[PDB]
RNA sequence: CUUCGAUGUCGGCUCUUCCUACCGUCCGCGCGCACCGGCGCGGAAGCGUCGGAUUGUUCACCCGUUCAAGGGAUCGUGAGCUGGGUUUAGACCGUCGUGAGACAGGUUAGUUUUACCCUACUGGCCCCGGGGCCAGAGCACGGCGGGCCAGUACGAGAGGAACGCCCGCCGCGGGCCGCCAGCCCCGCGGUUGCCCGGCCGGGCAGCGCCGCGCCGCCGCGCCCGGGGGCCCUGCGCUGACCGCCUCUAAGCGCGCACCCCGCCUCGCGCCCCGCCCGGCCGCGCGCCCCAGCCCCGUGCCCCGUCGCCGAGCGGCCCCCGCCCGGGGAGACCACCCGGCGCGGCGCUCCUGUACGGCGCAGAGCCCUGCGAUCGCCUGAGGGACGCGCCUGCAGAGCGCGG
RNA sequence: GAAUGGACCAACGAGGAUCCCACUGUCCCGAGCCGCGCCUCCGCGAGCCUCCAGCCUCGGGAACGGGCGAGGGCCGGCCAGC
RNA sequence: GACCGCAGCAGGACUCCGGGGUCAGCAGCCUCUAGCGCGGGAGCGAACGCGGCUCAGGGAAGUCGGCAAGCCGGCUCCGUAACCUCGGGAAAAGGAGUGGCUCUGACGGCCCGGGUCAGAACUGGAACGGACGCGGGGAUCCCGACUGUUUACUAGAAAC
């Protein structure tokens, strides 16, 4: 199905799933679960949270 | 214009929402909301798209406030469901100062605009830079 | 004096008595108008909710901001085990109103049929039908009984258990319901129908096609004794109040010196026979089907069953109905559904573009094990 | 006229019913009604009559909006509440009194007693099969816009309809949890003080605090809500009395958001079937019509008073367990299901990479020592009340009643 | 209205008003969740009240009846609420 | 723990001795010593109460009144207005920092002591008064200058 992923989690959210949010600077955001929205809003860094894509970057285990 | 689907209401009345127009207003308090009838002690609500009456806050230039004001909510922070399923929520709930027949008070509307508030008024449309 | 701002009642007379259900499933109750020429149809099923899911749809809706656009909407998957029909009753139009003219029971009575008679099987001498099974057996008392029918009856029902060892709850006892016959030309064709189906398993295919629009009839979820507010609608008083502020301040006027029926009090609220009404049928299909909800869309095998079991239910190994939207009742309860009394007419056609198997246990992001272990891989 | 060995007193909040002397919506009808809009009637009480600023306000008034009638219920509604008003004892001020004191003048501070009874109401119970059926009782969809129609009828223009269909929406109602919020029973991670010698792993601070969080419940989310019958006011039809005329006096058609039924919520009882299939009772049928009444005006007149055979119809009676364990169910019960459960293993999910070992990581310091941390083994480990299975123990009372 | 004291407010004040920023279930509009009661059991066990009796509608009556006149409902025995 | 209130009455009774840690603390929060397990227990986990938490978006629109709750708060360092009886206002308002580790300076006595105050690096999901303790703030108006006192048991006041 057409899908999209977290912008913080790089996880596909399934058709049906997520919350998107308009930022300021007119960039959709979107976000595949509560946690994904929840890290983003208290600025935590994508890169030090092991299970997203970022940090997998960051360590070279999925790149 | 056309038929709006209902969608949740986040800007109760009392509210102040944002101008995101060049009018010279910053802050607009929600009076009221245009094709409201009521039931006995539940306030008056309003969604992205909804004509609401405003009064301008002291921050706006003296010419536009003292006066009711008519405009449209154009971001709202709460989150909505469209028919496809898709969630959407707004950094801002902020409005554009716009007559009942439809011409905008301001030359530019700033920021991201919904697209139910787009559809529902042509010229919020046009002027609107992104309509994610 | 007078309420002074006018204010609508909490609640609705109508579902009065609001007591938990008596009657042990939802019954049918009215059935579909017979309409007199038709292919014959039964017009009803006993199902299992299994659990609700999101189906993505393309609507054709003239006239609608919806023309032309994809939509997602609650699903409502019913577990259909095939029923069984195991007896004919036939009822005369008497003046006093629809009264039975005797039924004609199976020759032989199947052992999930026969546990729902008794309360403790094992413990129970198994004496039911016992003389019947020798009555009958050849089969010409039963052709005999039949043929009573024939002249008597003037609305013809067909009685069907359910077999509950095909579904995953542990009700082990069957499902007795009386699924009408209608449409045939004349009584005699009804009964010679019936005769055909005796004995046989019915399938929700043959019953109800994808399009139409079923009502579902099933017992609601219970809560329990619950306070006014909850129960009737009435709003939490002012906190500043001693006593309590979940509770209807005045139930009534000086006269009449008696507490009306009208006035919301607590009670129990939930267990309430309820019937919903035109529930399009999005899709009918058997789980066996490996794609039998798979799509052009997602390329995969997508059989109904979510990643990790329905929620509070399980195998749904059978066949299946998806309704749009929900049907009263909790995962896990038997619900009748009926051929709808009065259809909503402009609904759009039912086009489903994605269904979703993705884990309901939990957010799940995967649609299948073998998507979720490619993704985990190493 | 009743109440003082006391019926708590104003307005609100909350909730429920009722009235029509009708504001809009519905149906006709008249205008000094071209359209639009107004206005006046008759029927009509289903639905709506809202959000707010001052005031204790009822009122009043003003602002908004789908533009917003008026009233009854011990001036509905204090073991329902509030105490704002009022209305005791404290205190000022103004006026009046020689004074104590007064005020139908203002100002502030000032306890809100008790239901366990009886009725009523709301649910729940008082052992008896499966499917059902219908007495009675409840009752529920209404309003508002848009798209067409059409800038068309209509009007000199300005303006400006409508039926029909199609879409929405708001209020309400009944559900539901797939999403998305909320929420966490003992899940995982962070962290502060203290204590268990430190590390690990814990406790205590009445869930120390925190960040997520499943099953479940929930609303802010979602599904759902299309109908018949007689008819009112009346509008018409054939048609008189009253050669005409005439909606009426017989006769006749249409017809209201009202009404009544349907669907729906309950349901005493009854029906059919099963296991059985046995007893008890009673003896009695034309039809229509009244301005043809087709031969009327009779008959029965004896349920014991001698009738009780049988057959035939029609009635009537007789049946139908718990405890116990779970749960989709629950105050208790009842309900629904039952050789359950316990604890494992897979699956899926929650959290976020376990202890420990390793490194030339590490700011530096100092001797091979120290070190908050960081990387790898590790999307790890830990947990689970959802699923699938038994691979282990088990699990169906000659317990009680019929 | 001028020591029946007048005007005057720095600083104070569990003194009496009005408004603003902030903040929040005060409210829209309620929802979930702990503990403890409640409920059920085991053991203990009162108080208060009490002509009698405890269903209604209307009528007449010390003008507002449970009882009286006329209807219309109603096995009896209890629980949790209210 | 036996007094006094009818009780083995969350009622009221005057002294004396007063350890450790966190701390400015005799505060709160845990503890050593010493005391000790209180007019009883089991279940269930309804409504409703009673205490306690959390809540999307809005935020007083609620109400007679922002009642109740929520905010704020420790320390250091900036930055502090009108007004004033020049003492105050003032903690005004309005901000920034705060943890752990690894160091480097200060400060005495005559190689021996203090552990406070600075200044760094480096590290951590964008965290640190991490519990606890602990002002929300401003603008006015009226009375009474003030600290005091007051109807034991419905007025704590502008009254005395």
């Amino acid at each position: 199905p057409r899908i999209e992923h977290c912008s913080f989690c790089s996880k596909p959210v399934y058709p049906g799933k997520g919350i998107c949010f308009v930022r300021n600077d007119s960039r959709v955001f979107r976000f595949c679960t509560s946690k994904c929205h929840r890290n983003f809003k208290m600025k935590r860094n994508p890169r030090k949270v092991r299970w997203t894509k970022t940090y997998r970057l960051l360590h070279n285990k999925d790149m | 214009i056309g038929n709006k689907f209902r969608i949740s209401c986040g800007l109760p009345v009392g509210a102040v929402i944002n101008c995101a127009d060049n009018s010279g207003a910053k802050s607009l308090n929600m009076i009221a909301v245009k094709n409201w009838k009521g039931h006995l002690n539940r306030f008056p609500k309003a969604s992205v798209g909804d004509m609401v009456l405003i009064t301008v806050g002291r921050d706006g230039k003296p010419e536009l406030r003292r006066k009711v004001t008519p405009a449209v909510v154009v971001r709202q922070r709460k989150v909505w469901r469209r028919k496809d399923g898709v969630w959407i929520y707004f950094q801002d709930n902020a409005g554009v100062i716009i007559n009942p027949k439809g011409e905008l008070k301001g030359s530019s509307i700033t920021g991201p605009v919904a697209k139910e508030a787009a559809d529902r008024w042509p010229k919020i449309s046009t002027t609107a830079e992104c309509v994610h | 004096s007078h309420r002074k701002f006018s204010c609508c009642r909490k609640g609705n007379l109508g579902y009065l008595p609001r007591k938990r259900c008596t009657r042990g499933r939802g019954r049918c109750k009215t059935f579909p108008p017979d309409v007199q020429g038709a292919p014959i149809h039964l017009t009803a099923f006993l199902g299992y909710k299994a659990g609700c899911t999101h189906v993505m749809r393309f609507i054709d809706h003239r006239g609608s901001n919806l023309h032309n656009r994809q939509a997602i909407d609650q699903a409502t998957i019913i577990d259909a085990p095939p029923m069984i029909c195991t007896a004919i009753i036939g009822y005369a139009k008497t003046p006093k109103g629809l009264r039975a003219v005797t039924t004609v029971w199976a020759a032989h009575i199947a052992e999930p049929a026969m546990r729902r008679f008794y309360r403790n099987y094992f413990h129970a001498e198994k004496t039911a039908f016992s003389t019947y099974m020798k009555k009958a057996a050849d089969g010409t008392y039963i052709k005999e009984q039949l043929g009573r029918l024939k002249q008597h009856a003037d609305v013809i029902r067909i009685v069907a258990h359910t077999q509950p060892a095909l579904t995953p709850l542990k009700q082990k006892k069957a499902d007795i319901m009386e699924i009408q016959v209608n449409g045939g030309a004349n009584v005699a064709e009804k009964v010679d129908y019936a005769y055909a189906l005796m004995e046989k398993p019915i399938s929700i295919k043959d019953v109800f096609s994808v399009g139409a629009q079923i009502d579902t009839i099933s017992i609601t979820r219970g809560r329990g004794f619950e306070g006014v507010v909850t129960r009737w609608g009435v709003t939490r008083l002012p906190r500043k109040t001693r006593r309590g502020n979940r509770k209807v301040a005045c139930i009534g006027a000086w006269h009449p010196a008696n507490v009306q029926y009208t006035v919301a009090r607590a009670g129990q609220m939930g267990y309430f026979h309820r019937t919903d009404t035109n529930k399009q049928v999005f899709m009918i299909d058997t789980a066996e089907n490996p794609r039998c909800c798979t799509t052009e869309f997602d390329l995969t095998d997508k059989s109904i069953n979510p990643v990790g079991g329905f929620v509070n239910y399980g195998r749904v190994q059978g066949d299946f109905i998806m309704i749009k939207g929900t049907c009263p009742g909790p995962k896990r309860r038997p619900v009748v559904m009926r051929n709808a009394l009065l259809p909503h007419r402009n609904c759009p056609p039912v086009q489903l573009q994605w269904i979703s198997t993705a884990s309901k246990f939990g957010h799940g992001i995967f649609e299948t094990v073998e998507e979720r272990r490619q993704f985990y891989a190493k």
